[PDB]
């Protein structure tokens, strides 16, 4: 569905709702990470599980394939290739359901 | 309604004010909020009406209450005061309710605990 997409509107980023619930997760994982890469386009793949790397690694590889690992909790970027490691934090509305600014 | 007016609809009904002359002694267990009741007050009759009101705060540093009603106005605070940094949102407000209280006429006196006769004087 996002090959036929790209061709025809453009195509920018492909957000999928949690993988625990797509239909060997690894396996998947894998798949995730080649479609990024066909696409030139980056895949956001939520996750479900404190937090820390082993919460979610212990069912499923992933860590290998994800080249950044972001966890909620403050936004906590626990893996990323680009460069920096650390915690960026965010206000959140509730009422209005927006994360926001600081 | 006498008076002097508490901001709160109700309560003017049934006293009509606070009026001149009067000691009225508000009583509460720890931590139900009759700091933050009597501060209103003080807020709402310097904010809305133009009558100067003098804040004894033997307890809470005089600073320490102004963010309690600078709070208590503009609707600010979750994001938060305290903890640092603010959304556009909060900011452009805090000036507003900075701005609001600033021509209120409040006078805090943090004082740490002093005898009668000062208040007095």
């Amino acid at each position: 569905k996002c090959r036929r997409l790209k061709q025809e509107s453009g195509l920018g980023m492909i957000v999928i709702d949690y993988l625990q619930l797509i239909q060997e997760v690894s396996e998947i994982s894998r798949s995730l990470k080649a479609l990024a890469r066909e696409l030139e386009v980056p895949v956001i793949a939520l996750s479900q599980l404190r937090p820390m790397m082993s919460d979610i690694r212990e069912s499923g590889s992933i860590e290998q394939d994800a080249d950044i690992v972001a966890f909620l909790y403050e936004i906590i970027i626990a893996k990323q290739r680009n460069g920096p490691v650390g915690t960026v934090q965010l206000a959140f509305i509730k009422e209005y359901n927006k994360f926001v600014n600081l | 309604i006498t008076g002097i007016p508490t901001g709160f609809t109700e309560l003017d009904r049934m006293t009509s004010g606070f009026q001149r002359s009067d000691l009225i002694i508000v009583a509460a267990r720890p931590s139900v909020g009759k700091t933050a009741f009597a501060l209103n007050i003080a807020q709402n009759v310097a904010t809305k009406t133009n009558e100067n009101v003098a804040i004894f705060s033997l307890e809470m540093s005089a600073q320490q209450l102004v963010m309690r009603m600078l709070c208590a106005e503009g609707n600010i605070n979750a994001q938060n005061l305290r903890t640092g940094k603010l959304t556009p949102e909060d900011w452009g407000k805090l000036t507003m309710a900075m701005g609001s209280l600033s021509n209120a006429g409040i006078y805090i006196d943090d004082t740490p605990s002093i005898r009668v006769s000062d208040i007095r004087a």
